[PDB]
């Protein structure tokens, strides 16, 4: 009631990242260092140690894999780098929010599209034919309006919500 | 009759016993809590207990799990119900019982003073001989005098064993086989039993030329009901020490079994036991058994005999522990047969090659071997993991269970086949020449069996290339 | 495993020609001993529409105990799951002596699972094996059709996991 | 016969590192790039993909850990660093060609030493206690010598077959 937007602002940050303040100041602010073994007080019940391994090189558009162990077993977890975003990667966005916007609610490869951009098309007609792991999904047109401009044409790997068609 | 739920039981072991226990609470809703020392940090047993606190700050990482009082204060601040002991560490010792029983927690077993009863071996020895089977004969005193040897020598038999009492280790035992060679004996005996340990109460006992040993399992309850389980085969002795394991009977006669079983029921009935109980035998080749001793707790090689059974032993020990009487459980004489064959088998990081020298090192490379009648009891074994070269040197307990024996001893190297431990060196190939003996798959085997193959250590090479690449690679 | 005959065994040697009285095989001679249950454990979204789900695991463990038998088909740790195949993990069967002594067998397996970076559908099997007529012995075809409380109701704390990601 | 030396110079090569030429020529003499994955041919039906992950730094003693993508799962090996700082500040290795030389069979660390420098030692006499699994050994001295400084010292951590005791 007294402060919304930063209320709900941190209700989102101690989702993502989980619950923090249990964690020592230099792993608060600085973080881990590596080659050194530093303990975690989660809960009164139980307790965990943590060892910083190694960090791996940038892969695929900027996704790093570091390596941790857990209390016994060693575990993997790829971190988005965010300091690069100097490429362009294409691969546009299709907002679920923005009607306009059109994205596959599904990953997967297109097998065909009915739809030529520009052109006359039905309310609730059949659009592009996409493909399952062993099931055939067809997709019903939404709503009625025009496409100005498609990019992705077809035989191409999209992932799930992106944007081929935005409609008008 | 009267009954107390327990709500949180906390273990006093660590391994694969805790692990077990862990489960069998889990399965019954209850809390678990978990103790460790300060070095066994890494270990699999803390991490599947809703509880953990560390224990034994200063002391030595062995005897880190052998201070009462400080198990006695963490049990109490947290509102702990009863202790399971499991076995090795603390099961035997008398004043850990009642320590439990005064500070209000109780204990999962036996009464302190039964153990005590069973405790020592002299008295053990006279509750045998006045109310229970036959005993090999020997000296009921222990032995000090040379004229106390030569005279028993003279009456009984030329071959005698030395054996050494308040002492679980195997050094005190040696065999005399003649007069010369007798007297050096016993002098080498009695120098090592009052130099390695303190009071040198040895024994003289007849030996058994082919001794084939056998295991009943006795389970009680509080209201004087007894149930035995069945029977057990460990002749496999590598000296002294379990290797492989058999539950039903090789080639024992229906009568023989039935007289080990009254006999085991009677004493039980006879002290009063309470819990989990082991009684040993050993039968000669004419078909006449000879009491051994008897064990307080719950053995290692039960989970054998839980699965011809069908029968959850640690779930009663829980039951037990509460007070239920074993026939609202619905477990009875008529209800309990036999069905199918298992055999047992441990891999250890012992060298077989040289002298069964444990061997230390970090695991790089693990896999599973499950299958159709395949269980498995991972204590601790995983990509990294470590192995302490103070503690003991138990993996994987692994266990095949099958229609007949062939088939069980079949399955089981094929397992074991599966399984690839690479890095740190392990006795799994001893144990597949082992399985491939056809004397093993005839049925009859004695306890000299490894001591005259000398041509069993096959010891197989393994070309191994593929961890050899890497090695260059990296 | 409630006749302790292998199949596929039986299955090679009446393909090499051998009869069954050799085998030893009579309708007399097999007999019922306890109770079995199968659970198929995949990667499909319990909530929206049971969709499949693709991604990499990244924690994988596994519970055996006295009546648990696993069937290891693809997972293990670091493994990719590929959305071209069925979407089968792994396989558990618990046996047991009577049905509620299998089902809560197979319920603390399936609470000793851990399946983390891959949706999965545990929670939906423990909302199966915790109703009350299921574990009665009787159920129907319509049985889930006419029960619209296993899906809505999910159980989903998701912790340790977060606390990784903030650290690298 | 031909060459007796080179003979088991190779043959030695070949039993620690494995069978060479089956790979690649770049492979055998410039090693694998990190983050690109090759494959190795071995037999007729042993065929091997292998991918590199991260190389990490010296932890104590010049040892680097190399985590290797092997097939589908990951297998960590240690290296000993050679370019690296090479002085030795740490207790020798005793020699096994010297038989009077003393050296533990087993790992452990010494707890008491029965003889203070400077004391007679003869056959079949305790001398110190080493930590295997629950058992414990005394050294027997081969040979009666004259001790002046302990170079297994007190209380210290060592591992197998290292030199306790040396006479000269
Ligand atoms: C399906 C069952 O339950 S049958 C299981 C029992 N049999 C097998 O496992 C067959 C596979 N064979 C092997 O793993 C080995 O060759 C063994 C067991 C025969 C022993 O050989 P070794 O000298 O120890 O190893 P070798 O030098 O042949 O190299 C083996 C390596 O090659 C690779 N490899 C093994 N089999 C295959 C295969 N079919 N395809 C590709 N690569 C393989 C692996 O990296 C393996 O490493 P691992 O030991 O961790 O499995
Ligand atoms: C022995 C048996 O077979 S009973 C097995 C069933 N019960 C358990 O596993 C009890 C252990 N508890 C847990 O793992 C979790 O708390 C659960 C299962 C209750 C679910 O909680 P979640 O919200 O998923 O995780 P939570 O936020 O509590 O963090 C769990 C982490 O803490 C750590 N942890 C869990 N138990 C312990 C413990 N006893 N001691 C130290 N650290 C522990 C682990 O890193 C664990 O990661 P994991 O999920 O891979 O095991
Ligand atoms: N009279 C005997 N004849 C033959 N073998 C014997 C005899 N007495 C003992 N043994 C051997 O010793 C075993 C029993 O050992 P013991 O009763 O001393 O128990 P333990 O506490 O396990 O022994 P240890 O002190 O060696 O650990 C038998 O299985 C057998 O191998």
């Amino acid at each position: 009631a007294m402060y919304p937007d930063v209320f709900a602002h941190f209700k989102d940050f101690t989702a993502t990242f989980g619950p923090l303040d249990s964690l020592n100041t230099r792993l608060f602010l600085q973080g881990p260092k590596i080659a050194e073994e530093f303990e975690v007080e989660l809960e009164r019940g139980k307790t965990l140690h943590i060892k910083a391994l190694a960090v791996s090189d940038l892969n695929r558009a900027g996704q790093r894999q570091v390596f941790f162990e857990l209390n016994g077993q060693l575990r993997s977890i790829l971190v988005k780098d965010t300091q690069a975003m100097k490429e362009m990667h294409f691969h546009p966005k299709a907002l679920k929010d923005v009607k306009g916007q059109i994205g596959a609610p599904m990953p997967g490869k297109v097998i065909d599209i009915k739809v030529v951009a520009g052109a006359k098309v039905a309310k609730g007609q059949p659009l592009c034919v996409l493909s399952a792991m062993k099931m055939e999904t067809v997709v019903t047109s939404p709503m009625e309006g025009t496409v100005r401009k498609v990019h992705v044409t077809k035989d191409m790997t999209l992932e799930g919500d992106d944007l081929i068609l935005e409609i008008e | 009759l009267e009954y107390k739920p327990i709500k949180k039981v906390m273990v006093a072991n660590r391994g694969e016993i805790a692990i077990r226990v862990f489960r069998a609470c889990t399965e019954l809703g209850i809390r678990t809590v978990a103790i460790y020392s300060e070095q066994d940090t890494g270990q699999m047993h803390r991490q599947k207990a809703d509880e953990a606190y560390l224990i034994g700050r200063g002391l030595a990482p062995v005897q880190a799990y052998l201070h009462i009082p400080d198990i006695i204060k963490v049990a109490k601040e947290n509102n702990v119900d009863a202790v399971h002991p499991g076995y090795g560490f603390l099961s035997e010792r008398a004043d850990f019982a009642q320590a439990c029983q005064d500070a209000g927690v109780r204990f999962i077993g036996p009464s302190p003073e039964v153990v005590r009863k069973m405790g020592d071996k002299v008295e053990a020895r006279a509750i045998a001989i006045a109310a229970g089977v036959p005993v090999v004969p020997g000296t009921d005193a222990p032995i000090t005098s040379l004229h106390e040897a030569h005279e028993f020598s003279n009456t009984y038999g030329f071959p005698i064993i030395f054996k050494a009492a308040y002492g679980g280790g195997g050094r005190g035992m040696r065999v005399v086989h003649s007069y010369e060679e007798l007297e050096e004996n016993y002098t080498r005996a009695y120098s090592e039993a009052l130099a390695a340990f303190g009071n040198g109460a040895l024994f003289v006992e007849k030996f058994i030329e082919k001794p084939r040993h056998i295991e009943v399992q006795i389970l009680g309850d509080q209201y004087g009901n007894i149930l035995h389980l069945y029977e057990r085969d460990c002749s496999i002795q590598r000296r002294h020490q379990k290797v492989v394991e058999i539950a039903p009977a090789a080639h024992l006669d229906p009568q023989l079994r039935t007289r080990l079983t009254s006999d085991s029921v009677k004493l039980a009935k006879q002290v009063g036991y309470e819990n989990a109980g082991t009684v040993e035998f050993l039968v000669d080749r004419h078909g006449k058994h000879y009491f051994i001793e008897v064990n307080s707790r719950l053995q290692v090689e039960h989970t054998v005999t839980e699965e011809i059974t069908d029968v959850d032993l640690v779930h009663a020990q829980i039951h037990v522990a509460e007070g239920r009487s074993l026939p609202d459980l619905g477990l009875r004489q008529e209800n309990i047969r036999i069905n199918g064959c298992a055999i047992q088998c441990r891999v250890t990081t012992e060298d077989p090659a040289r002298s069964f020298q444990p061997d230390t090192g970090r695991i790089e490379v693990f896999r599973s071997g499950e299958g159709m009648g395949i269980r498995l009891d991972n204590a601790s074994a995983f990509q990294g993991a470590v192995i302490s070269p103070h503690y003991d040197s138990l993996l994987v307990k692994v266990i095949a269970h099958g229609k007949d024996h062939p088939t069980a001893a079949t399955k089981m190297s094929r397992a074991l086949a599966e399984f690839r431990v690479r890095g740190v060196k392990t006795n799994i190939a001893f144990l597949q020449n082992v399985l491939n003996n056809q004397q093993f798959l005839a049925g009859t085997v004695d306890t000299q069996f490894i001591d005259e193959n000398p041509e069993l250590f096959q010891l197989r090479p393994a070309q191994n290339r593929a961890q050899k690449l890497l090695h260059y690679l990296g």
